[PDB]
Formats: C-alpha cells, structure tokens, sequence
C-alpha cells in the first residue's frame, strides 16, 4: 500500500544463521603413457617411440593441474600466520560456541559440526593410473580453521590488519550493529535475547545438517565417472581382431601383427587425449570457484561485509568457517526486521518560518504528536535543536507541516 | 640429491624414511618443525638447511595466546 | 532439424521473465531496498531519493530544494535513451 | 565396437543444457513475492511510463 | 565424422564456460546495483550511483 505520506517501521529484530557450501579442490591424479597405451610389451613401446612426444606433452599438462590444486588450498586457508588459541575461560556475554569450537577429546581435532559434515560424503591403481596425496593433512586444515575462529571471537577484525588486539565480545557485537545503522543501546538493552536467539539458531543448524551437500558430491561423482570410462575403454577392438596385446604377441608374426597393433595404438591415444582435455576444463572451473571462496573467506570472516547478498540474505553481522572433504562451509550470522507498524510522515517541520530537517532519522507521527526516530528501529524521541538542522524558508519544500521544536535552552535560563 | 619411490612399501627395496608419500632414500629425519621449504607430500617437507638434506614436518607458524 | 540436430525450449517462457522484471521494478520504486532483506516496507519516493543522495555525501536539503529540476532531468534522460535505442546490441548478437 | 564415445558426448551436451536453466534462474529468480504497483501514479514528479 | 563431432563438442564446452562467467557477473550486478545502492566505483555506471 504505497501512499505519499506513509511509512512502515519495524519494531523487533530476529537473528539467523545460514550455511553455505563451496568446492575448493579436487583429487590429484597422474597417469603413465607407456603403461596405459602399451601394457608392458617391448614391441608396442618401440612402435610408439616414433609417433611423437605426445606422452611428454600429456604428462606436463597433468602435472600443471596437480600443482594448481595445492595453490588453491593454500590460498583459501593460509591467511593467518599466528596460530592463536582460545582461553580456557568461556564468558562471552551469554553466547555459547560449544558446537563450533574445537573439542579436545576426539583424536582428530575437529569440532562437532565439522564431524557431522565429514560423515556425509562417504565418497559413494593397476593400470598406470595413480592418485596422489594432497599437501596438507586434514588436521592441518582443522588447525587453520580453529585459528580463524579464535581470531574472530577474541579480536574482531583487528587481527586481519596487524597485531591481534583483544576486546570483549559484547562490544564487538555492539560495533557490528553500529556498522549497519542501528545504535548501540539497541543491542545493550536486549543482550539476553540476542544470546538466546543465536543459541537456538545454531542448534537448528546442527539438527538440519543431521538429516544436502550436492555441490560437494558432484565433484566426486564426476571424477569417478571419468576414471571408470577411461579404464573401461580398454576392452574395445577399435578395428582389430582382439583387444589384448597378449592375444597379438602370439598367433602372429611381426609383419602382419604391426597393423593391428597400429590400430590399437590409435584408439588408445585418442581416448587419453579426450580424458586430458575434459580434465583441463574441469580444473579451470574449480579454479574459478576457489578464487570466489577465498574472497568470501577474506571479506565475510576477516571483517564485516556491506555489499548486499554476498554473505547471506539479510544485513550481515559475522561469519564462521568450517571445513569439509575437499571444500569449505560458511555459517553466516545475519539480522532481519520482524514486526511492522504503519506511521504517517513528513519531510520537514517549520517551527517559525524555518525549515527544520532531521539529522539522521525520519519524522513520524502516531496521529497526535511528532517524534523523530532512526530508520531501522522504532524508538521515539522529541524534536529539539540538538536533533535537527535548518535551511532556507519553509516555502519550496513540497511537503511541510506545522509543529513546534522544543529547543532545550529557554526553561534552563531561569 | 634425495630419491622418492612413491606408492612403494619401504620394506620392499628395488637412510630410509617411510612417508605416506613413498619410501624416501638419501635424507635424514629430524624432530624439529620449520616453515615448509619444498613440498614432499602428505604433510612432510624437506630442505638443505643443515651440510646434508633433512626431511621434516612443516609447522604452520609461531604460537601466541591473546 | 533433419539430421539428428535438435534444439530445445528454455524452461521459462518470456512472459515469466517479464513478470519477474516487473516485480523487481515495483519493489524498488515502492520499497527502496528494504524488500531485499525482509518484508516489503513502503516509503514515499521523494524520501527514498533523499536517502540515496545522503548516501553519497550530499545533504538532504540539496534534493528537497530542487525536486522539480531532478524530475525534469530524469524525464529528459529517459526520453533520450528511448530515442537512442531506436537507431547497438553487438554483445547480444555475437 | 568403436567404444562408448557416443554416450560420453551425450553426457557432456546434457550437462551444458542443465547449466543454462541454472543461469537464467540465478540471474532473475531473486524475489519470491510478485508485487504489483498501485494504480495511483504520484511519485513527486517522476514519470516511469 | 567422429572427429568432426568431437571438435564441435569441445568448442561448445569452452563457450559454455565463458557464458557461465558472464552470467555470474550479471547476477552480481542484479543483486548489488538494483537490490541496494552500490558504492564501489565504476561498477554500476560512470559517476556516483
Ligand atoms: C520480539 O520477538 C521475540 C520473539 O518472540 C519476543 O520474545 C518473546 O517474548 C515473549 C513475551 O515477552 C516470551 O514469552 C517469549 O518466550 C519470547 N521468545 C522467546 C524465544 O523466548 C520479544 O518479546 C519481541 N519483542 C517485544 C518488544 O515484544
Ligand atoms: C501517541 O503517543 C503519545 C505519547 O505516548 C500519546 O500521548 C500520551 O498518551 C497517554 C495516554 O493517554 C498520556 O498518559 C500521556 O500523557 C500522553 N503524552 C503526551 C506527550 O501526549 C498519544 O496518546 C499517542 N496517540 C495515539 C493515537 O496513540
Ligand atoms: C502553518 O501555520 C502558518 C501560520 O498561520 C500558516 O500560514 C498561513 O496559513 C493560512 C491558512 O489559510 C493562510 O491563509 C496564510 O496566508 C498563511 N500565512 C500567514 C503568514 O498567515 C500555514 O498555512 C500553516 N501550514 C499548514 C496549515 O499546513
Ligand atoms: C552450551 O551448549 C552446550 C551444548 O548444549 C551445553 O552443554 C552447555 O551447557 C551450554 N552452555 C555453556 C556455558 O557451555
Ligand atoms: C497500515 O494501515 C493500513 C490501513 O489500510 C494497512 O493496509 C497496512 O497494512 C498497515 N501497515 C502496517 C505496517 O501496519
Ligand atoms: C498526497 O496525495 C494526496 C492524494 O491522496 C494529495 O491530496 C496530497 O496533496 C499529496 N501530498 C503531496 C505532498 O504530494
Ligand atoms: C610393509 O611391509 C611390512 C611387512 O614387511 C608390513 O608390516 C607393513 O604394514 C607394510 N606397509 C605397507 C604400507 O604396505
Ligand atoms: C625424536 O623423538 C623420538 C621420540 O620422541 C626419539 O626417539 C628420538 O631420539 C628423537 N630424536 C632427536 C634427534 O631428538
Ligand atoms: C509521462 O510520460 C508519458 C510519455 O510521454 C506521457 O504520456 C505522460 O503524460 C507523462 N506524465 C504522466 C504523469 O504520465
């Protein structure tokens, strides 16, 4: 209902916590040209030796993908050099981070929610097809995430620019509210409620996860499908009498065997090249996703973000990272206005021929009076000379009303 | 130099240190932990810091308590 | 279409996309940005423009004392766009 | 007997096909309420005809 | 004819990736310029936005 003298202010606010998932890298593989194409025979190797340097070219490409994988993981996680630790004292003004802090009881130093994420991707060597270990073991990534969490909760953003400065948690939350245009006393007069809201939200996340991870699953499925096709492709004739080079070492002499060995060579080269190309394209895609994930890590977590819809829906308050197999998970804590009420408005108030405007609020009237309040939260206050500012004469403004400004000086002059 | 036989059990031989990356030959194992100089794999790095080659476990960084 | 080369329809018909764009326009003009964070809050258009000016460091009275001029400027600019288009779309053509 | 190249090709093409729908959905479907403008057209002199 | 088909499919895959990049950027503009006011220079036109 749009009317030229009507606005609708909220009254109540609701916290929320929402998850987000991103892939960061894949599983590194390396392949042997000679073992795949020729098996083990000397004759096949001798015949291939003159095709070209395609094998070497392939190996260079695959190793290139291999090293980019380590760079992606390094970039997304290794953003802190000091491995901070949380103090044993747990007093954060009523907040409760039991769930997403490290629990020192389990062997792998993984938090509760990290552990739940781990047990949802169950994942669903004898041909020259090798897989290789990543550079960082999962405990190292766990340590990195724990360090980031400690940094945010005990130092705000100030550890991401220089030395880690401590500051209580209530005032960190107060500053974060002030950064979205809601004054501090709003937080202070309601701390117990924000605390309960946050606890309930994190509990609901913990429940919902234990029910969802398609984005992290598709990578594994694509990998496995590609390897199975590349391996199953070894049982076709490609135009020969048989698909085993041992079936051709016998029953033939070199002169008329070499043509069928030729046909098999051609087939298997073509299969290898298709595999390599599709792998290159996939790697480029994952590279794009990993750059985006690093950016989220460095803007949402290290400091507060302000560009809409970049760290969750609603005004952004903070975030917490968590790990997952071959990927990262974000928990965005954000803020939402709840309960609306309609009020009548007016741009300026003309006390005595002077157009008074609000410094940072907006004028509202419940029908009987005029108050001026902040934009995002209904909190009436009385018009004073300490609350507005003047300009011109009240004759050019399209909308003007008639009210008196209190001006707290005259009564005190006695 | 140092040599690395990936994917092979150290006991099977074609200074030996068994890493998950593969039997490593020609280098020495220590107990310290410094920055990673060159990556071997599976959380193990190596360097020519001390002169012979050493293979150590990378350490993320210095520690403090705010 | 006569060699095993098929084209397939998109999922959304153009009327649906038109509806989506119309909804976005309605949201911005009648509610500012506040519909993109929660429930749609109404607010007149003059004060929405005033807030948008305040957000770039130009006080509100600057807008207020000159509203008729901003209105005429905006009308003329949109008219010129309407003319210029009917003359340009290489990016969508390639 | 050449192989499973046909099947491989078809999988690739369908992958592109589904990403197309996701792109359109992402760019446009950002609002869930289909608002309507009021018949009254008074926006302080602006004209969105 | 196999070789022709494979060339077609590969070039299509590369083009699709490019359009994917452009569509992500377009969604970002939609969600930052239109949904709210933007403040990062030269992202929603020349001049203050
Ligand atoms: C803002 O909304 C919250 C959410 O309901 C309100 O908190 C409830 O308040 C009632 C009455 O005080 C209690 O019985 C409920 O237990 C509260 N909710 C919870 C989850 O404990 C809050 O009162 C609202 N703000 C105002 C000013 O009424
Ligand atoms: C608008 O708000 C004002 C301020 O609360 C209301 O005025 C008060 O009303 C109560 C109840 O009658 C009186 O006890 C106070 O003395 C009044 N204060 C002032 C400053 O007038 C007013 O009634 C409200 N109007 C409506 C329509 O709700
Ligand atoms: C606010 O009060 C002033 C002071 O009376 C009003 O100004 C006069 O309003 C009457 C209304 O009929 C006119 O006839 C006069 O010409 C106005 N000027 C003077 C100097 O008296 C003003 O109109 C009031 N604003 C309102 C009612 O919105
Ligand atoms: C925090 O939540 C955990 C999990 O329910 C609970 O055991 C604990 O009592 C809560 N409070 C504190 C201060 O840890
Ligand atoms: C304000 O009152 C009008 C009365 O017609 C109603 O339509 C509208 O929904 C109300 N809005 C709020 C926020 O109370
Ligand atoms: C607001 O609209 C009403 C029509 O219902 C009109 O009478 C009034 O003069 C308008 N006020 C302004 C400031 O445009
Ligand atoms: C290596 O062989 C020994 C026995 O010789 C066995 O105990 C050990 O588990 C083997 N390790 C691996 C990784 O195969
Ligand atoms: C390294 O530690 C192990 C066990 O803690 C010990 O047996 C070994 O002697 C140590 N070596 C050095 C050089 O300290
Ligand atoms: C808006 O522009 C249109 C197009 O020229 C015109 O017909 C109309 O009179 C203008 N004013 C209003 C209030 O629609």
């Amino acid at each position: 209902a749009y009317s030229n003298n009507s606005i609708a202010i909220p009254t109540n606010f609701t916290i929320s916590v929402t998850t987000e998932i991103l892939p960061v890298s894949m599983t590194k593989t390396s392949v042997d040209c000679t073992m795949y194409i020729c098996g083990d025979s000397t004759e096949c190797s001798n015949l291939l030796l003159q095709y070209g340097s395609f094998c070497t070219q392939l190996n260079r490409a695959l190793t290139g993908i291999a090293v980019e994988q380590d760079k992606n993981t390094q970039e997304v996680f290794a953003q802190v050099k000091q491995i901070y630790k949380t103090p044993p004292i747990k007093d954060f003004g009523g907040f409760n981070f039991s769930q997403i802090l490290p629990d020192p009881s389990k062997p792998s130093k993984r938090s509760f929610i990290e552990d739940l994420l781990f047990n949802k991707v169950t994942l669903a060597k004898f041909n020259g097809l090798t897989v290789l270990p990543p550079l960082l073991t999962d405990e190292m990534i766990a340590q990195y995430t724990s360090a980031l969490l400690a940094g945010t909760i005990t130092s705000g953003w100030t550890f991401g620019a220089g030395a880690a400065l401590q500051i209580p948690f209530a005032m960190q939350m107060a500053y974060r509210f002030n950064g979205i245009g809601v004054t501090q006393n709003v937080l202070y007069e309601n701390q117990k409620l924000i605390a309960n809201q946050f606890n309930s939200a994190i509990g609901k996340i913990q429940d919902s996860l234990s029910s969802a991870l398609g984005k992290l699953q598709d990578v594994v499925n694509q990998n496995a499908q590609a390897l199975n096709t590349l391996v199953k492709q070894l049982s076709s004739n490609f135009g020969a009498i048989s698909s085993v080079l041992n079936d051709i070492l016998s029953r033939l002499d070199p002169p008329e065997a070499e043509v069928q060995i030729d046909r098999l060579i051609t087939g298997r080269l073509q299969s290898l090249q298709t595999y390599v190309t599709q792998q290159l394209i996939r790697a480029a895609e994952i590279r794009a996703s990993a750059n985006l994930a690093a950016t989220k890590m460095s803007e949402c977590v290290l400091g507060q973000s302000k560009r809409v819809d970049f760290c969750g829906k609603g005004y952004h308050l903070m975030s917490f990272p968590q790990s997952a197999p071959h990927g990262v998970v974000f928990l965005h804590v954000t803020y939402v206005p709840a309960q609306e009420k309609n009020f009548t408005t007016a741009p300026a108030i003309c006390h005595d021929g002077k157009a008074h405007f609000p410094r940072e609020g907006v004028f509202v009237s419940n029908g009987t009076h005029w108050f001026v309040t902040q934009r995002n939260f209904y909190e009436p206050q009385i018009i004073t000379t300490d609350n507005t500012f003047v300009s011109g004469n009240c004759d050019v403004v399209i909308g003007i009303v008639n009210n008196t400004v209190y001006d707290p000086l005259q009564p005190e002059l006695d | 130099v140092a040599v690395l036989y990936q994917g092979v059990n150290c006991t099977e031989v074609p200074n030996v240190f068994q890493t998950r990356a593969g039997c490593l030959i020609g280098a020495e194992h220590v107990n310290n932990s410094y920055e990673c100089d060159i990556p071997i794999g599976a959380g193990i790095c190596a360097s020519y810091q001390t002169q012979s080659i050493i293979a150590y476990t990378m350490s993320l960084g210095a520690e403090n308590s705010v």
